[PDB]
Parts: C-alpha cells; sequence; structure tokens
RNA sequence: UCUCGGCCGAAGCGUUUACUUUGAAAAAA
RNA sequence: UGGUGACUCUAGAUAACCUCGGGCCGAUCGCACGCCGGCGGCGACGACCCAUUCGAACGUCUGCCCUAUCAACUUUCGAUGGUAGUCGCCGUGCCUACCAUGGUGACCACGGGUGACGGGGAAUCAGGGUUCGAUUCCGGAGAGGGAGCCUGAGAAACGGCUACCACAUCCAAGGAAGGCAGCAGGCGCGCAAAUUACCCACUCCCGACCCGGGGAGGUAGUGACGAAAAAUAACAAUACAGGACUCUUUCGAGGCCCUGUAAUUGGAAUGAGUCCACUUUAAAUCCUUUAACGAGGAUCCAUUGGAGGGCAAGUCUGGUGCCAGCAGCCGCGGUAAUUCCAGCUCCAAUAGCGUAUAU
RNA sequence: UACCUGGUUGAUCCUGCCAGUAGCAUAUGCUUGUCUCAAAGAUUAAGCCAUGCAUGUCUAAGUACGCACGGCCGGUACAGUGAAACUGCGAAUGGCUCAUUAAAUCAGUUAUGGUUCCUUUGGUCGCUCGUACUUGGAUAACUGUGGUAAUUCU
C-alpha cells in the first residue's frame, strides 16, 4: 500500500466494539485522535451501537452535526472521533453524562456518571521530559502535554484532570497497594490493589494485581492503570466492580435471576 | 467483498455401506413408525446424535472437577433435559452415550402431534403441519421436524384459524355448502 | 377493535426531536396494516397529530398473527422534515426526488468533464 | 534476605540448559 | 533539571555559523455585539516546533514444497570484515577509496523445478496423519513488458507523465490518442464460470461538506457450485384374504387391531398456481399477511441408476445367437442369456441421481 | 462407527496389487414443484478489448463585478442564491488479479537508544531589543479575435 489506509473492515474491526457481521462491509474507521485504533470507541459506535439514539451513520451525523456531543469538555462534530478510556461524554440536551470505562469482559460499557464527577477525567501519564529553558512538561494517555507538572509525579502515576481547565488537581502514585485497573490483555477490564512490581529491565515489567474478592492475576506495565489511592477508586465504577466472573458464576447468577424473573 | 455470510452446514451423513440388509431394513423401520419423508431424516437424527456422543464423549474423558468439563457437560445435560430427551434425573455424562436416535425422534412435532390426540396417524399428523392446522404454544408451526422442547409439550393446540380448531369452512367444505 | 398497537420499546431521544419505537400490531385475522391505518392509530395514542409520525419496517410474523415495525413521533413536522430519511418524507407527499437517472448524471457529468467555462453549462 | 530486613521488623534463581507446570503477551472471521 | 537496564538522552552555559534554493515569529475570513481614541467575546482557517494518532521503512530470533542424473559456492563487474567518506529519511558494502582474506556448505550451501503469492484457514481424519488454501480477512506484488520520473506527507502511482518493445485506434498522412488482472459487456481460450440492470436507502470512505460524489458497497437479473427446511397426499365405510384375550370343528368377532392391485364410494384438508389489497424497499422484486379461484386418473401424472457376485433387487416373457452389446473387477453373449436389446416386476437414493477427473 | 468385500488356484494358505466402497472439489448428462441462504472467467490466455460508467469536492466563515436569477430601493463599498474560474483538499483509499516471488513474501517475536510521518488530539505560538487604520505585481473566470481534419489542443 501507498501512503495511509481510509478503511476498516468489519471482521478487522475491534471485537470489543460488539458490531456483527451482516450489516455490511465496512465499519467506522476511527479518525486519528487521542486514543489508539483498537483501544478506542467511535463516536458512532456509542451513539447508534450503544445507546441507540441513532439508527444509521446519517442520525449519527445529525446528533454530532447539531453540537450536542462533548468529549472531555470540548464539541466534536466527528462521527468517527475516537474517544478512549476515562474520556466523558456530556449531552446537555438529554442532560447526561457517561465515562467510557472497560466492563469486566473488555469492551466500553456505557457507563453514566455524576454531572459533578463529569468535571474530571483521570489520566495516566505516559511520560516526563524537561524541555526548552527547563520547563517539565508531561504527557499522559489522553495524548495531552501538561507543563510544569508536580515535581513528585512520575511515569506510571495517573492524574486527575479538570476538564475545563486542563490543569493537574491531584495525582496518584504507582505503589503497591493503590487501586488499579487493567486497560488491555486477558485481565483487561480488571479492578484490584497492586501487589507486587517484578522488573525485567530491558523488557517489560510484569505487575501482580489482587481483586476485592482475593483473585489474583497478572499484567505487563503498560496495561496497569491506577485508579485510586488504596482502595478507594477516585472515579465512579460500572455495575461490576471490576470483578470477573467465571462462567460458572456467571450461569449461576442467570439461573437465580431467571428463578425470580417475571 | 460481500455482507453475506457462507458458514453453512451439511446436517447429515450418508452411510459408509450402501446396500446392508440390517441398516436397511433399521431406516425403513424408523421412516414406518415416524412417517418420515426419506432416508435423510434418519441420517440428520443419526448426526445429531453422534455429534452429541461426541461431545459427551470428549467431556468424560476430562477430570471430574475440570471447569471445562463442568460448564460444558451441564450445559449438554440441561439441554438434553429440556427437549425431553433426557430424564429428569440421567443428568450425568455417562447416561448421555446410553441414548439412542428413538429418544430424539420421539420429540418431533410430527410424533407430539400424533401422539397427543391430535391426529389418526403419524402421516395424518405430518400432513396437518405442513399444512397449517397446528400451532404451539401461540405460534403457527408448520414444519414437521420441529423439535418441542418439556415445557413447550403442553401447548399443543389445533390453531385459531384451521377449520378444526378455527371454525372456518376450508375450501372444499365451503364449495360444497355453497351448492347446498 | 380487532387492529390493535402496543410500542414495546420507548426513548424520547431529545437529541433528534422525536420519540422512537417499535410497534406491534395484533391484527389475527386481517391483511398487513396499511402505514397510514397505524400512523392514525398512533396519534390517537400518544395525543398528536398523524402528520408528525413514520412508521416503517413493518414485518408480519410467520401465521399471521402480529406486524412488528418502527415508528417515530416527531415534536413537529419542521423537525420531521429535518430528521426524517428524504425517501420517509417522500412517502408522506413531503419530498420529491430528481426525475433523471443515475446514468443520464454520470454521462451529463462525463460530457460537462469536456469542456470548459461557461459552456459546461450549455450540456444536454 | 547479606548497606541485615517495615504491631516482635521483606529473600521473590545470591552454578547452567532440556523437560514439566504456571503466568504474561498473542487479530477478527 | 529530569529520565533510562543502558546513550554521544533531555535540559542549561559558552564561541561562532545561519544556505538569496529564510526557517518561524498571522497584512486571512464569519457571527454577535457592549464601555470612553482605545478595549474586548465566540469561532473558522493558517503557520513553524514538540508530543499524540494513523502508519510507513528497516533490522532480531524461530519457522516454508520437491529435487545430489545439483557437491562445492561467492571472491574480474563487493564477495565477508575494518577505516574514512558518499548517498540515503536513517543503521548498513547501499555505493566508493584503502586495507584484511575472508564468508556459506551433508545440520544439504550453491544450482534446477514448482499447474508455488504467504498466512488465518479447507477437505478428510480412531490416535497419528495426507491433501488443498487463485478466492471476499491480514500481509505482499502487479497494472500489456521493462525502465525513468513529477507532484505530494505519503507513488517509482499507471482510471498520472516520459521513453523503448509488443499489440492497437483515428488521420485530410502533417499529426494525434491508448492500456477493463475496476463494474457490466465482447472476442479468444478452453471441460470449465452470470446483467452492457437499479440505487447511494444501508455500511463506510472522500471533500471546503449536516447538503455533493462513490459499478466501494447495497438491491435485483442468470444460478441444480454448494448448504438448510421441505410437497407429490391424509381419513372413513365397504367385496376380498390376512390377524387375534375367547369358545369353536373351519363362522361369529377383533373397526382407541392392522395391510394391500382396490384406476371402489365418500366427504373433509391443503398448497403448487393465477389474480387482489397491503406489507417489504430509494422504486421493485422475494418471503410473510389477507382475500377470490384453484385436486380424484387429486393427468396438479418423480426422476436417475440398477436387478450374477462384490451390493439392494427376477435363472419371468419376447428378440438377438461369441453378432450387437454389457461389463470399474470377476465375467455374460457361440439358438431354453439371471448379465445384451425391450415388456412387466422389483430396489437404491430421491428433487435428485449417474458419469469423468483430482484428492 | 478404530469396518472391509470380489479377482491369480483343480482346491488351500499367503505376499500382493487391480477393482469395488464413502466423502470432497471441478466439469458434464438426465430430471426438476415450493422455500431460505449462497459460490460464480481462478485453473487454459497477468491473452486482446468496441461501448458506457467506476473520483470528486463549498460552509456563516478563501476569491462574486457572469443581470443567470434577484431585494426593503435606490447616485447606495459588498442585499441574497449563484453557474464559471482561481485557491485548498482528495485522487497513494477502495476494487481487481496471483504473473512474479524459495529465508525472498509471510507468521509469531522483538527493536528503532538507527528513521520519516498529511491528518487528528494536546502543548508552544509580545520569551527575539532591531503603510501598519493593511504593501506590490499579475493571472484566470468574463469580453473580444483566431488556427487545426483531428483531442478534456490551445
Amino acid at each position: 500500500a501507498r501512503g495511509p489506509k481510509k478503511h476498516l473492515k468489519r471482521v478487522a474491526a475491534p471485537k470489543h466494539w460488539m458490531l456483527d457481521k451482516l450489516t455490511g462491509v465496512f465499519a467506522p474507521r476511527p479518525s486519528t485522535g487521542p486514543h489508539k485504533l483498537r483501544e478506542c470507541l467511535p463516536l458512532i459506535i456509542f451513539l447508534r451501537n450503544r445507546l441507540k439514539y441513532a439508527l444509521t451513520g446519517d442520525e449519527v451525523k445529525k446528533i454530532c452535526m447539531q453540537r450536542f456531543i462533548k468529549i472531555d469538555g470540548k464539541v466534536r462534530t466527528d462521527i468517527t472521533y475516537p474517544a478512549g478510556f476515562m474520556d466523558v461524554i456530556s449531552i446537555d440536551k438529554t442532560g447526561e453524562n457517561f465515562r467510557l470505562i472497560y466492563d469486566t469482559k473488555g469492551r466500553f460499557a456505557v457507563h453514566r456518571i455524576t454531572p459533578e464527577e463529569a468535571k474530571y477525567k483521570l489520566c495516566k501519564v505516559r511520560k516526563i521530559f524537561v524541555g526548552t529553558k527547563g520547563i517539565p512538561h508531561l504527557v499522559t494517555h489522553d495524548a495531552r502535554t501538561i507543563r510544569y507538572p508536580d515535581p513528585l509525579i512520575k511515569v506510571n502515576d495517573t492524574i486527575q484532570i479538570d476538564l475545563e481547565t486542563g490543569k493537574i488537581t491531584d495525582f496518584i502514585k504507582f505503589d503497591t497497594g493503590n487501586l488499579c485497573m487493567v486497560t488491555g490483555g486477558a485481565n483487561l477490564g480488571r479492578i484490584g490493589v497492586i501487589t507486587n512490581r517484578e522488573r525485567h529491565p530491558g523488557s517489560f515489567d510484569v505487575v501482580h494485581v489482587k481483586d476485592a474478592n482475593g483473585n489474583s492475576f497478572a499484567t505487563r506495565l503498560s496495561n496497569i492503570f491506577v485508579i485510586g489511592k488504596g482502595n478507594k477508586p477516585w472515579i465512579s465504577l460500572p455495575r461490576g466492580k471490576g470483578i470477573r466472573l467465571t462462567i460458572a458464576e456467571e450461569r449461576d447468577k442467570r439461573l437465580a435471576a431467571k428463578q425470580s424473573s417475571g | 467483498p460481500v455482507a453475506r455470510s457462507w458458514v453453512c452446514r451439511k446436517t447429515y451423513v450418508t452411510p459408509r455401506r450402501p446396500f446392508e440388509k440390517s441398516r436397511l431394513d433399521q431406516e425403513l423401520k424408523l421412516i414406518g413408525e415416524y412417517g418420515l419423508r426419506n432416508k435423510r431424516e434418519v441420517w440428520r437424527v443419526k448426526f445429531t446424535l453422534a455429534k452429541i456422543r461426541k461431545a459427551a464423549r470428549e467431556l468424560l474423558t476430562l477430570d471430574e472437577k475440570d471447569p471445562r468439563r463442568l460448564f460444558e457437560g451441564n450445559a449438554l445435560l440441561r439441554r438434553l433435559v429440556r427437549i425431553g430427551v433426557l430424564d429428569e434425573g440421567k443428568m450425568k455424562l455417562d447416561y448421555i452415550l446410553g441414548l439412542k436416535i428413538e429418544d430424539f425422534l420421539e420429540r418431533r412435532l410430527q410424533t407430539q402431534v400424533f401422539k397427543l390426540g391430535l391426529a389418526k396417524s403419524i402421516h395424518h399428523a405430518r400432513v396437518l403441519i405442513r399444512q397449517r392446522h397446528i400451532r404451539v404454544r401461540k405460534q403457527v408451526v408448520n414444519i414437521p421436524s420441529f423439535i418441542v422442547r418439556l415445557d413447550s409439550q403442553k401447548h399443543i393446540d389445533f390453531s385459531l384459524r384451521s377449520p378444526y380448531g378455527g371454525g372456518r369452512p376450508g375450501r372444499v367444505k365451503r364449495k360444497n355448502a355453497k351448492k347446498g | 377493535d380487532t387492529v390493535t398497537i402496543r410500542t414495546r420499546k420507548f426513548m424520547t431521544n431529545r437529541l433528534l426531536q422525536r420519540k422512537q419505537m417499535v410497534i406491534d400490531v395484533l391484527h389475527p385475522g386481517k391483511a398487513t396494516v396499511p402505514k397510514t391505518e397505524i400512523r392514525e392509530k398512533l396519534a390517537k395514542m400518544y395525543k398528536t397529530t398523524p402528520d408528525v409520525i413514520f412508521v416503517f419496517g413493518f414485518r408480519t410474523h410467520f401465521g399471521g398473527g402480529k406486524t412488528t415495525g418502527f415508528g417515530m413521533i416527531y415534536d413537529s413536522l419542521d423537525y420531521a422534515k429535518k430528521n426524517e430519511p428524504k425517501h420517509r418524507l417522500a412517502r408522506h407527499g413531503l419530498y420529491e426526488k430528481k426525475k433523471t437517472s443515475r446514468k443520464q448524471r454520470k454521462e451529463r457529468k462525463n460530457r460537462m468533464k469536456k469542456v470548459r467555462g461557461t459552456a459546461k453549462a450549455n450540456v444536454g
């Protein structure tokens, strides 16, 4: 191929989009943006497939071009705009806010948040560097550069960002015992307390996490996102609290619900 | 590139030996008792039972306290119980291999229509089903191979529009009465 | 009487100035209910006017029991003309498509490609 | 753990592979 | 200052340079308007530079078919390495100059062949395996065959250009224009494969764009590639034989006992079909739904193979007479042929079945 | 379902292959009522192509002096739609095909601390000590004259 590619085949689309096969040949090729192609939800998928506010891409385009959608406090009219982890979607016309938080199955669950929590987000800093007359700069997962960060912030820490101003209001250090959530791999969507971090120089450091119920798992360092200090998350969590249920437990819960169903 | 799907699966297998007296006699006996159109229906039910048995053997080769064995075996047993093929108490993977094609041919809509006092004969049952005289719960079922579930057994009425259940005279009766 | 309407799913959808729903119509012994009849029954049911009611995609289940489709109730006819597909408006008579086929348009465009300036306006 | 060790206060290869078991990472169809 | 496992990293300070082929530091556009000349809110567009996204390009480790009637290969015209440079977006024999003589090989190098694009995968399969993968997803490559370029962020682009080769089109003979391995369609090749249809309504993509375009795609047409479901009848009373808890001398009867040439007799049931109205959908169609008509030889008429064995089903009848033919194999046919040609009968699958070939 | 059967002999037991047997994929013959899904010029010729279409694009926000229309009425800087043209962007995506191609492509793995990166997103953008109440020249479109048998030539 010459130059970039602009299409995304439907089967080649990320599985967590929960797209079906017979609707079309193509999937919404996410626009370039703060989040990677495979770790993002396009605005069209969220507005049509998840919220059912629209039936086609035409109605999604109408909704977006009426300027009703604000991702991280700013209006976006791109139907394929990539909204990613921790992004805050605000629809003031319907007066509702969502935070893109991974389901325990690895999918962006529709998670409604209160308007007060909609004013801030959490960002994991990706890199820190001194530049241009000694000003410290910090780059997070949302690809936003913040100058003059707190000197106590390091890589893999997670800052709290005020969406209106874009400034850091607090931060959490990457330390053992802090709450964390997995943003990639097999354990994607799981929430637990960091227990230890085995370092492999020249390679990927492995972080061990322990579930609230006591199920221990492991992940790479790049797939860990610190969520709160201790066992107190700084954000609201989905209906599942990050606990992965084994298929036996899922079946048992579903059968118990059917026993008391109406 | 097309939005179409191509996953299509053949539902039967032809026997290895085409002309053996024992197999031919048994297949024709099954067709006779259950009023099936041809041999492919027997082969289809045999393929269904064979796939079920293969799954049961696979699961039985695993450890008793194996999460995959437990989950898949419970799913298979519940499925076989729900269609009434297995007894409610015979819920072990060993009782799967003890099943026969009779247990599956007994659950067809043809057999259930014939055995619920809805049809005079099993061929009458097939002719009734294929002519939209039979309904299950609320849906007018028309396919005689419909494998009715256990909770679906108690609701097999005679439709609400069929001459036998809905009271509207059919074409023949209407034409005959209109000249009398 | 013999034809009933019940809207299973229902959302207020303030974003497109409409309420959308799935219509289940019960017509136990009749043909598929015409869209106009479903529209007027919906208008009576939701205390509005029939001109802002847009129904589509009515599939009748096997055996003749019920038909299932989709319906929209716009807040006004202006919002209806603003947020509806052109063909759904053309069903109500509120839109008129072009009177030329794709072949004519494509051939005219490719003929225009061969001329320059205002002469492009003088092609067939 | 060896610079001894955060309610009595940490060894978790401080001589190697195969093998075996585990974990991570690994498109969809 | 900060960071990495690790820098000749980032940042800071010096002493200078700064390509007319500057390299940045806005002479741009819309909307709404408010204070004492000025001050301003919300945007759009643009511009270095750093991140980010989308990638691209290059390297690492491990893994591809058959061939020795291919055993030595590379090293003149870079072959392996080192030094310096050139070029390049950068690492690099990528290319030079100088130096060293290296590098690969039975653990199969090198050469040849491939009806070889690779993979995810497909068929078959007890456990192993064998074979296939042009083909809708990923990666690669190409646009008749080579080569060279322009623009741009990205192309060695071909629905861009330049040239040569092979074809080919128009010409007033001076010149000019080409590239369907895009969608249709045509010729040719062959055993072998569909419409010169409708639409951007869906899925997405592109653009200055809520508005335009898209043979990408969708929808129809041809379609026994293949796969799923599935009609071609069901019931009853009768002439008949058949069958049974009973006694009987063979009947009676068994009809919530059951078979059949029954082209008997009946009423029921119904969809194949033709027409309606919807429904479907950009218009259509097709299903689905509602009507009207529509079955007794229910003529609304099921076929393809076979009947010696293997292997299911006739050494019945007529004809032929080692002929014509059947026969995958064994064999049949030479004047009573179970085997050919036909009639009848049967049986295997059944809207499917036979044959050829590959596996 | 982890299977065999016929054929060398006067007869037997073997080795052994031939033939049978069941899928599968192409072709082909006969036949064909319903309905759903669905492949389809790959194999030989990456052979040759008539014709038509397949890539274009404007918002309130680059340039409006085409009366082509046209207003609240006028001696009105530009009312407003607005073809054309200049400008910007895209045309390097998609689609097709499998001829090349044998550690080459490709797959898993890892690296770029050895590079480039339109676009999106965030940051930076009076950090420079030396007509601005806005500079200049064109060129389209438009008018007008032409050449050529001939073209999206000019």
